[PDB]
């Protein structure tokens, strides 16, 4: 059970790790570029009504 | 009621009127070698290097410029930094290319256009169109030209500015509505073709672009638009160059077109080059692939060969796709040269998956071999100018030694 | 001489000039003129509010027989029946004279030091000509910053335009202050220094006067105030100023000028307003769509000349909006310049002067500085190799933070503590001391004696056998 408990306890904190470090913030700059494309489009029709 | 003197004029914007065009079927030889190797180019083609906010992309036109086996060259500056012109006019004066012996200079082999970010904006469309109608005009003469553009992406700014000013609706970003049809009026110019006139020459034309998008995204629509109409492209990284590793070719993304219509030109010179390139390319997506897992695994459920191929790629990615600039010996790199390395590399990946075939463990392997790691890693050293037969017996002794050590080296 | 004796004598004449008491309409910063005789573009002129205070503006366009006048210190106040103008019958000049060193002027360019005004030898467009780019020369020179991370790793050669990229709040006035106080040419300190300061706050703007006081600098010295309270239009103006001054000095009087541009974020925040008063096309993020031309215009005067001896270095100090290098202003500025000091928030955090991190910097001129004749053969490679291992210790940090401390070989042992070296006792140091670029050089050996010879490959093996042992 010692030898068992400890492969599983090792994946397991490695996989949390892995997906705190390099999964989060992935996926937060890419909501963070799409946030911003989508006011980019937002000007350029308003400049088009306004002229 | 004629008389011609020893000059003569012509409009800019209307193409030089030509015999007929051809299919473009002889290589340009860049001197680098990924370029060379796995991004072929053809005597007459188009191309794109969209630049990612100075990443070397200055080193590349410095190569093509100082060693391109073409007649003549028309380096063109629009938007240009203005410091970059005081030493392109200053360095080829003092530099040397030998056709039909040594002629000192190549100043005497070339034509510089040259427009800073500073002079007046409207200027920067009318620096293209002048630099392109000499190329063909030079092409009349039956002489194969190159023309390297600078940032073409400062022209499109230019169009806008214009295009705001006298008021009127944008399409993109404010780019005018019209800018995908003026880009390619002017990419069409390029490619073989039999010149006008009886005593029956020929010519070619192959301009080499580079964007410069914004940020380092390649959205913009001027980038987007280009890669519509080229027929080869050339990403660059940020990283790479970041870490000082140039040329700074995104391997991943890149591409070429021309990389068929070239087989009768290995198959006259070197046959199996083609298969050598593919599986260069699936030895380095399969790395990829491999390491693409081992960021949150870790490298402890890898078997022999994937971890092989991870060195493997590792080694090619330091040796063979680092051209360390200027030197006395990795500054231009001839194609025969290119084709040795391509060979040895993968003969040293075949052997080594050999080998381990059968069982014998590669982690005694790697300090059994030990040597034959450093042969292949030093050969780029190799110095050419000494004799095309010269490198050939080197390179020829080099894999039958390597071959020799892992059957011996197979205990 | 007679040549100095003519180039003046044109100045005695009297030429009178018209008042016009005929406005037909104001809007925003905007004022529109009427039957106005043969306008200029680019003309100066004088309003007169009813008041009796006079203000200052500049025309834009000119139809038939209109004109349309911005002005400087606001609108407010203005009336369509007692205003007046008066049209000075040409474009904005500045009064410059060598004797200017070691004077405060304000945003407008006048006194506010309690002296006399300049009494000048000549009047000086503050626009300038462009270049003839085949009366250029490339420096080939060096300049010691004493700043081991830009002495090193990166280098300046007077003549060139390097930026200090810098979030809010990190101490880049006191890099630029060292740097300024701590620059000579590589075996001079004569360095005339022009100061251009654009929306700060009273504070800096006395820091700054404290620290070119207690050094003995202020007598070859020349600074340009605009306030964070000063009127937001004139902040246009004020960089042309300080850099037509310099290029006078430089190349009229053949000394070597270094220029400081405080805030060029404020100087791209007031371009944004001042367009949005017209109707311009937007680029990206709301900029004006030439914003390019207008920052190279105003980068594009540094650099020497064929048949001088003077050359005017730059040192804009530009703030991006949120450690966004992909922000319009880093790009173009970036794009327009040739490489860039970068200055970095983590280093900062931990408590690192100066917290300069390497990777995102870059020197394109460094390639010709360093060699030899000037400095050890070793320096041009010895740069690439602390790059790459630099580069290799931060993803081997990255890699022991997901799978532990059990998949790093020795190899990354060995990089992590190069890591942690490099920066504690390298790039670190005192904002007092000098370091010649012999003793940097030496302390770099002294960190790749961590790796054994037979790895350090981008490293030339003639420079190794020949001072790794030594």
């Amino acid at each position: 059970a010692f030898i068992i408990l400890d492969e599983v306890i090792k994946v397991t904190n490695r996989r949390v790790n892995a997906i705190e470090h390099v999964i989060i913030p992935r996926t937060e700059n890419t909501i963070a570029y799409i946030n911003s494309e989508l006011d980019e489009l937002d000007r350029e029709e308003f400049y088009r009504l306004k002229k | 009621k004629s008389d011609f003197t020893l000059y003569h004029t012509w409009p800019v914007r209307v193409p030089r009127p030509v015999t007929e065009k051809l299919s473009a079927d002889y290589p340009l030889l860049t001197g680098q070698r990924v370029l060379d190797a796995l991004f072929p180019c053809v005597q007459g083609g188009t191309t794109c290097i969209p630049g990612a906010f100075g990443c070397g992309k200055t080193v590349i036109s410095q190569s093509l410029s100082k060693y391109s086996n073409s007649d003549a060259i028309i380096y063109v500056g629009c938007g240009e930094r203005g410091n970059e012109m005081a030493e392109v006019l200053m360095e080829f004066p003092e530099l040397y290319t030998e056709m039909s012996g040594t002629k000192e200079p190549i100043m005497k082999r070339t034509t510089l256009v040259a427009n800073t970010s500073n002079m007046p904006v409207a200027a920067r469309e009318a620096s293209i169109y002048t630099g392109i109608t000499l190329a063909e005009y030079f092409r009349d003469q039956g002489k194969n030209v190159s023309m390297i553009a600078d940032s073409s992406s400062r022209w499109a700014e230019a169009l806008r500015e214009i295009s705001g000013r006298l008021g009127e609706m944008p399409a993109d970003q404010g780019f005018p509505a019209y800018l995908g049809a003026k880009l390619a009026s002017f990419y069409e110019r390029a490619g073989k073709a039999v010149a006008l006139g009886s005593p029956d020459r020929t010519g070619s034309v192959s301009i080499v672009a580079a964007v410069s998008p914004a940020g380092g995204d390649f959205s913009d629509p001027v980038t987007t638009a280009t890669l519509g109409i080229t027929q080869v492209f050339w990403g660059l990284d940020k990283k790479l160059a970041q870490r000082k590793h140039f040329p700074s070719i995104n391997t991943s993304v890149s591409y070429s077109k021309y990389t068929n219509v070239l087989n009768k030109f290995y198959d006259s010179n070197y046959p199996e080059f083609p298969v050598l390139r593919d599986r260069m390319k699936e030895i380095l997506s399969n790395a990829e692939e491999l390491e693409q897992v081992v960021q949150l695994v870790g490298k402890s459920a890898l078997s022999d060969s994937d971890k092989i191929t991870l060195d493997v790629a590792t080694l090619i990615k330091e040796d063979f796709l680092q051209q360390n600039g200027y030197s006395t010996y990795d500054a231009f790199c001839p194609i025969w040269k290119t084709f040795d390395m391509m060979r040895a590399f993968i003969s040293y990946h075949d052997e080594a998956q050999k080998a381990v075939a059968n069982g014998a463990n590669w982690s005694k392997l790697a300090d059994s071999t030990g040597d034959v790691k450093h042969a292949v890693s030093s050969s780029k050293f190799f110095e050419p100018s000494r004799g095309e037969k010269e490198v050939h017996g080197e390179f020829e002794k080099l894999l039958s030694t390597m071959q020799e050590r892992f059957a011996e080296s197979t205990d | 001489f007679a040549i100095n004796k003519k180039a003046v004598e044109q100045g005695f004449n009297v030429k009178p000039r018209l008042n016009y008491n005929t406005v037909s309409g104001v809007n925003g910063p905007l004022v529109i003129l009427e039957k106005v005789k043969f306008p200029r573009y680019n003309e100066i002129v004088n309003l007169t509010l009813p008041d009796g205070t006079v203000r200052q503006g500049q025309v834009l366009e000119i139809r038939g027989d209109r004109a349309i006048v911005q002005v400087f210190e606001g609108t407010s106040g203005i009336d369509v029946k007692k205003t007046t103008v008066e049209f000075t019958g040409e474009s904005l000049r500045i009064p410059v004279s060598e004797d200017m060193l070691g004077r405060i002027f304000d945003g407008s360019g006048r006194p506010i030091d309690n002296g006399p005004k300049v009494f000048a030898e000549d009047y000086l467009d503050i626009n300038g000509s462009p270049i003839n780019p085949y009366a250029r020369i490339y420096p080939e020179e060096m300049i010691s910053t004493g700043v081991s991370a830009i002495d090193t790793m990166n280098s300046i050669a007077r003549g060139q335009k390097i930026p200090i990229f810098s979030a809010s709040g990190l101490p880049h006035n006191e890099i630029a202050a060292q740097i300024c106080r701590q620059a000579g040419l590589v075996r001079e300190e004569n360095f005339s220094i022009v100061f251009a300061a654009m929306g700060v706050n009273l504070e800096t703007a006395r820091f700054f006067k404290q620290d070119f006081e207690e050094n003995g600098s202020l007598e070859r010295t020349s600074l340009f105030l605009n306030l964070a309270n000063d009127p937001t239009i004139e902040r246009i103006i004020t960089p042309r100023l300080a850099l037509t001054t310099a290029e006078y000095l430089a190349y009229q009087t053949e000394r070597h000028v270094l220029t400081i541009l405080t805030d060029m974020s404020s100087y791209a925040d007031a371009l944004r307003e001042v367009s949005a008063a017209r109707e311009e096309v937007p680029g990206r993020r709301g900029y004006p769509g030439y914003m390019y031309t207008d920052l190279s215009t105003i980068y594009e005067r540094a650099g020497r000349v064929e048949g001088r001896n003077g050359s005017i270095t730059q040192i804009p100090i530009l703030t991006m909006p949120n450690d966004d290098i992909t922000h319009p202003i880093p790009d173009l500025t970036g794009y327009i310049t040739e490489g860039q000091i970068f200055v970095d928030r983590q280093l900062h955090n931990k408590g690192i002067y100066p917290p300069i991190n390497v990777l995102p910097s870059l020197s394109r001129l460094m390639k010709s500085a360093i060699g030899e004749g000037m400095t050890r053969k070793d320096h041009g490679d010895v740069s690439n190799q602390l790059y790459a291992k630099y580069a290799i210790g931060k993803d081997a940090a990255a890699m022991k933070a997901v799978v532990g401390e059990e998949a790093l070989s020795i190899e990354d042992k060995l990089s992590l503590e190069f890591l942690e070296k490099f920066e504690k006792t390298f790039i670190t140091q005192g904002a007092y001391e000098d370091r010649t670029v012999f003793e940097s050089l030496d302390q770099a050996w002294s960190l790749l004696r961590i790796y054994p010879k037979e790895m350090l490959n981008r490293i030339s093996p003639k420079i190794l056998d020949e001072f790794y042992d030594r």
